[PDB]
């Protein structure tokens, strides 16, 4: 399925997941994509805080939906 | 006029507009991470999503 992922930039990354994916697995594909590392990747939807622990079954993700990606930076 | 930014029912008004544009559904707690940043609302959404 098709989803959206709007980093806390404003970034607009599109890609593709399943209703079986995990979230440390979309942030593969991402890190993919763009190429910064999982540790540094943080999954927000709606606010609630998308755990690398979890399932999309977990939080009900559908198709079509718009994840917030924000980026921790350990630098200043 | 001129209210106060500090008061939840406000919660800064224009800045909320961008917390909320960015999907957060926090508002109480994003006006304490608004003034802890001094206007840097993505150092503040960063650490906010983390704790407080």
């Amino acid at each position: 399925m098709q989803i959206f992922v709007k980093t806390l930039t404003g970034k607009t990354i599109t890609l593709e997941v399943e209703p079986s994916d995990t979230i440390e697995n979309v942030k593969a594909k991402i890190q993919d994509k763009e190429g910064i590392p999982p540790d540094q990747q943080r999954l927000i939807f709606a606010g609630k805080q998308l755990e690398d622990g979890r399932t999309l079954s977990d939080y009900n993700i559908q198709k079509e939906s718009t994840l917030h990606l924000v980026l921790r930076l350990r630098g200043g | 006029g001129s209210p106060e930014f500090q008061n939840p029912e406000v919660r800064f008004q224009q800045q909320l507009e961008q917390l909320s544009a960015m999907g957060f559904l926090n508002r109480e707690a994003n006006l304490q991470a608004l003034i802890a940043t001094g206007g840097d609302i993505n150092a503040a959404i960063e650490r906010l999503l983390g704790s407080s």
